[PDB]
RNA sequence: UACCUGGUUGAUCCUGCCAGUAGCAUAUGCUUGUCUCAAAGAUUAAGCCAUGCAUGUCUAAGUACGCACGGCCGGUACAGUGAAACUGCGAAUGGCUCAUUAAAUCAGUUAUGGUUCCUUUGGUCGCUCGUACUUGGAUAACUGUGGUAAUUCUAGAGCUAAUACAUGCCGACGGGCGCUGACCCCCUUCGCGGGGGGGAUGCGUGCAUUUAUCAGUGGUGACUCUAGAUAACCUCGGGCCGAUCGCACGCCCGGCGGCGACGACCCAUUCGAACGUCUGCCCUAUCAACUUUCGAUGGUAGUCGCCGUGCCUACCAUGGUGACCACGGGUGACGGGGAAUCAGGGUUCGAUUCCGGAGAGGGAGCCUGAGAAACGGCUACCACAUCCAAGGAAGGCAGCAGGCG
RNA sequence: UAACUUCGGGAUAAGGAUUGGCUCUAAGGGCUGGCAGCCGACUUAGAACUGGUGCGGACCAGGGGAAUCCGACUGUUUAAU
């Protein structure tokens, strides 16, 4: 059973746990499960201790710090790529891309690099273009349909003035006669 | 249940569908549309049990997802979409429009219009509404929103509308004398010209009409379809012109044209 | 004399309080061609529940009774009478059904026996889901 | 949990029902909020449909109208004085819909003083007020500062309320769902149904 | 097909029942060549279950630096298949059973002018006057070190993505429109005064939310409806106004370009759902009075709820139902469309494929989600029961088969 | 709150819960000129908080149930067994 932080007492206990906790990767969305943990402290019945070193000594161990273990990837988002190689806005980073080499028996050398992404191209600025063009598009079609409404309810209420206007006067051409 | 349903039984099926009992156990349930469930053709019917382009219900989604369907002029790749009244069903490779209309039974009937009679359609106004910064709307049968239209169109007036760009052309007012069709109950299919409006305040008023050869029937305003002024029908109309013949004088011209048939 | 409560009464629409150097009331007519009372017009009461002078819309059914008790308070019991058709025996059957409903402080002079005409209406309370729209004094009964 | 459902309870004639099902999601209730006076803090609660609703647990501000004028201003809650449901909830200072409470008058006070040009209160004046009241003005403004005399004239009973420094108000919105305190400034007929029931309940 | 016959007497005519008679299910006995349909662990045990299966999902179009395959043309990132994992959606449908349930369910009829609604279709989506040539740091998948007798158990370390999670502007944007208003000008007036204009500065200035006030585009049988005006508000557990993706590939003098995909607030629509209206149900009086400060029936103000409402709280009134059968009890009671028998009437059946309800061993409580009080989801307690190193872990066939009883 | 019953009883049947302190709230009346002023006296109900669950804190203060025998009962009796 694993130690867990933030328990801060001495043996097991039982815990519902949930999404974001540790120690439980809940299958279903928004399902929760009592598990047994471990303690925050630390005592003697326990198998393993995990440590982590967080400043060196002054002579070389043997099995930690002589050997030498690179990052496996590089960086992919395209302001990484800035941070990592302190580049400018302007100078591309298609030409910085750490670029994986690829050797295997029987196959003929090559090097493989990771699709850059965020990245400025003609195409998302093509996309950003249509985006404000539809803009133009909606603004200009309002316009026009309000003032064409506009003058045909003129036209409607016009014909709705005589309309009132040739019944009055027939009624006053009632009354007259 | 614990929510909506997503199947429907054959046996619960439309009975106008034509559906049998034996090919299965399940009936397409219609796709939320346009058309409500009981009154709506989904494509699903029409291509493989009406015109019988094809067999099973695979092929006929490799004819749909070919974006050969085009349904009140648009691409619809929906095998299950809801085709109602007066929609216009276009297939443009083989050269071919309909548009579904109701023939005297209560059934819809395969009816193959002009190009030039595809362009548009009629529809059905249901409401009358004033939008957020005094903008008229209104609202058809089929569930379409448009805006600045005539001010004298009222709530029950039918109009044309242009497929291509969905505006009003020309309305008919509701009035008595003008065209009609019945778009259900137990008349539904039925045409005929409008004789009077007898009105119940709180209940559903009631209309009368009658068809060509005099025969009167009344129905609910909402079964009511203005097609035409007059007794000129702006669409054309299927065989039988909407007269529902009885039993009677049925078998009399069904054997009558056999016996002229051979 | 109508503030016999602990929260002040008055009607939701209209605002009394404009500044001057008759309280004004709300009503409206109910439709379905009844005519609102003349006392719900220049009368004083004020009532969430009247169809006359409150937010309640009547729909539905309109139906009639007679009333039979007027205890409780801004709120009568009418009784339904019908007969119910037996198939084996070709014959009828009285039977009753007696129901709560509001009747508003408009309809002031009610009696026992009258016949009262109700519509109804949003559920006002348990079990009353009825208002009064009109009453026609019994038989007789005018003296 | 909590349930608003009828099948729980008895039958007009008075007999017992049985239930056919057990409690539903849809019949559901949730603990009151009981919005006390103080900083302002709610806590949001997901309802029916996914939409939200705002539980206020304590709540200081809030903007009051001024029905006779139409001064709406963003205002402080004092104290709760009265309410008519229950005394138990004017001793706990908890604020619900249509209870009455104390809001300071100097939001309505400035309105008032650059809207008229006359003193209301005020039983020395420091300079920024007294300029606003004798501010150089032109003709042309002051006829019309001076036809808006003829109606600056408040009523009797609102006016020791404003050199008292707080106002009667009642609240309109709902505020354990709504999550804000709205209301409108008491006055009228209605202002002296409120004092006579505050007074003659001190004793 | 509107039907009868034997039996009380020494014999007769009756009453009257017994027995015959013909169907229709359930079981059982004997018998059984062909062919077409076809019910089938409902009845007693909603008793208990070994084993296996019954819910997953990728398009050109969210995230491929797994040589896992793979083309050469390189070096201007990504040819292209592509397991895995993050992300989105579904898992609330279907299937099974009939224990509960007697104005309850359900049926016909109506209302939501008293409410929610993923998705589909149609509208809206520069209306707002205030690093954008693209912002931030984590985390899977992977490499590597591990624990436990044991699970679809997981810990510490190293990387790296987004249509995951966050932050956030430019443009339209040049001004209008309301308040203030320094000031200025003009007309009349001896003059104050009266009248008419222009006007810097400053504040507000979209839709959605909450409150208050004023007036009365379009509609209804009827709004406290829709739209309009004014004054403000607008939750840090903040509301929308696009930092997303793919095919083509052109036109101008770097700037413009078409067709889609996805996502979003709001309004209609569709599928619904939930509360209501009216009328309708078997037997029983050896069940005649029942309900109420432990809500019973109403009033007022509120709380809660998606909304109406004793739904609940506080203060009040004493109400409400019954011989026209209330209340109580029983049911070998899920309701209905229907089934058998039938002259005309009726009687009996409906666990059973269609509609509606309920339930997942018995109760109760919740998470996520538009939709669940979900059980092929979670948490308890009761009963039963599985593995164990004895420390712990795991369970729900009234799903398909199959097994015991 | 049962058996039983001479229908009066049995009965405080039997069996349960509560009880302090403090701070409040509501209701319950006179006299003078559906209102106003001035006076009061004790009680009952409800609520919040609070104490090492402690409260009829000392004193005062019924054990109960199911049956049998006898005498109906209240009363009296061998002052000193
Ligand atoms: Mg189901
Ligand atoms: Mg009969
Ligand atoms: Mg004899
Ligand atoms: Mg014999
Ligand atoms: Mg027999
Ligand atoms: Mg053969
Ligand atoms: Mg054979
Ligand atoms: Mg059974
Ligand atoms: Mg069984
Ligand atoms: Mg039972
Ligand atoms: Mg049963
Ligand atoms: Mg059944
Ligand atoms: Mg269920
Ligand atoms: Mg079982
Ligand atoms: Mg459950
Ligand atoms: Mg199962
Ligand atoms: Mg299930
Ligand atoms: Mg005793
Ligand atoms: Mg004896
Ligand atoms: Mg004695
Ligand atoms: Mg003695």
């Amino acid at each position: 059973f694993p130690m867990k932080q933030g328990v801060l007492t001495h043996g097991r206990v039982r815990l519902l746990l949930s999404k974001g906790h540790s120690c439980y990767r809940p299958r279903r969305t928004g399902e929760r499960k009592r598990k047994s943990v471990r303690g925050c402290i630390v005592d003697a019945n326990l198998s393993v201790l995990n440590l982590v070193i967080v400043k060196k000594g002054e002579k070389d161990i043997p099995g930690l710090t002589d050997t030498t273990v690179p990052r496996r990837l590089g960086p992919k988002r395209a302001s990484r790529i800035r941070k990592l190689f302190n580049l400018s806005k302007e100078d591309d980073v298609r030409q910085y891309v750490v670029r994986k080499p690829l050797n295997k028996e029987g196959k003929k050398p090559r090097t493989k690099a990771p699709k850059i992404q965020r990245l400025v191209t003609p195409r998302v600025l093509q996309h950003k273009r249509r985006r404000i063009a539809l803009k133009k598009q909606r603004t200009k079609k309002n316009k026009e349909e309000a003032a064409e409404y506009a003058k045909l309810l003129a036209k409607r209420m016009k014909e709705a003035k005589e309309k009132r206007q040739e019944q009055i006067a027939k009624r006053r051409r009632l009354s007259s006669l | 249940a614990r929510g909506p349903k997503k199947h429907l039984k054959r046996v619960a099926a439309p009975k106008h569908w034509m559906l049998d009992k034996l090919t299965g156990v399940f009936a397409p349930r219609p796709s939320t549309g346009p058309h409500k469930l009981r009154e709506c053709l989904p494509l699903i019917i029409f291509l493989r049990n009406r015109l019988k382009y094809a067999l099973t219900g695979d092929e006929v989604k490799k004819i749909c997802m070919q974006r050969f369907i085009k349904i009140d002029g648009k691409v619809r790749t929906d095998i299950t979409y809801p085709a109602g009244f007066m929609d216009v069903i276009s297939i443009d490779k083989t050269g071919e429009n309909f548009r579904l209309i109701y023939d005297t039974k209560g059934r819809f009937a395969v009816h193959r219009i002009t190009p030039e009679e595809a362009k548009y359609k009629l529809c059905k106004v249901r409401k009358i509404f004033v939008g957020t910064k005094g903008i008229p709307h209104l609202v058809t049968h089929d569930a379409r929103t448009i805006r600045y239209p005539d001010p004298l169109i009222k709530v029950n007036d039918t109009i044309q509308i242009d497929l291509e760009t969905g505006k009003i052309t020309d309305f008919i007012k509701f009035d008595t004398g003008n065209l009609c069709m019945v778009t259900g109950g137990a008349n539904l299919g039925r045409i005929g010209v409008i004789t009077n409006r007898e009105r119940h305040p709180g209940s559903f008023d009631v209309v009368h009409v009658k068809d060509a050869n005099g025969n009167s029937f009344a129905t609910r305003l909402s079964n009511i379809f203005v097609i035409g002024k007059g007794n000129k029908p702006w669409i054309s109309l299927p065989r039988g012109k909407g007269i529902r013949l009885t039993i009677a004088e049925e078998r009399d011209k069904r054997l009558a044209a056999k016996q002229s048939s051979g | 004399d109508i503030q016999t409560e602990r929260a002040y009464q008055k009607q939701p629409t209209i605002f009394q309080n404009k500044k001057r150097v008759k309280l004004p009331r709300y009503y409206k007519n109910i439709g379905l061609g009844f005519k609102t009372p003349k006392e719900a017009i220049e009368g004083t009461y004020i009532d969430k529940k009247c169809p006359f002078t409150g937010n309640v819309s009547i729909r539905g059914r309109i139906l009639s009774g007679v009333v039979t008790k007027m205890k409780m308070q801004r709120t009568i019991v009418i009784r339904r009478d019908y007969l119910h058709y037996i198939r084996k025996y070709n014959r009828f059957e009285k039977r009753h059904k007696n129901m709560s409903v509001h009747l508003s402080p408009c309809f002031r002079d009610v009696q026992i026996g009258d016949i009262v005409t109700v519509g109804e209406c949003r559920p006002l309370s348990k079990t009353v889901r009825f208002n009064v729209l009109k009453v026609t004094k019994a038989a007789g009964t005018k003296k | 949990g909590i349930s608003r459902d009828n099948w729980h309870k008895r039958r007009k004639t008075g007999g017992k029902r049985k239930p056919y099902h057990k409690k539903r999601k849809y019949e559901l209730g949730r603990p009151a909020a009981n919005t006390k006076i103080g900083p302002r803090r709610i806590h949001t609660v997901r309802v029916r449909g996914g939409n939200k609703k705002y539980r206020a647990l304590r709540l200081d501000v809030g903007n009051f109208s001024w029905g006779s004028e139409c001064c709406t201003r963003k205002t402080r809650i004092i104290d709760v004085v009265y309410n008519a449901s229950n005394n138990e909830l004017v001793r706990t200072k908890t604020l619900v819909k249509n209870c009455i409470v104390l809001i300071d008058s100097t939001p309505y006070r400035q309105w008032y003083e650059s809207h008229y040009a006359l003193p209301l209160g005020r039983k020395k004046l420091t300079p920024e007020e007294e300029e606003i009241l004798n501010k150089k003005r032109s003709k042309k403004i002051q006829k019309k500062y001076d036809e808006r005399k003829k109606n600056a004239k408040i009523s009797s009973l609102l006016e020791e309320q404003f050199q008292q420094g707080k106002l009667l108000a009642c609240i309109a919105s709902r505020p354990g769902q709504c999550g804000r305190a709205d209301g409108y400034v008491l006055e009228g007929k209605e202002l002296e149904f409120y004092l006579r029931k505050i007074k003659a309940r001190k004793g």
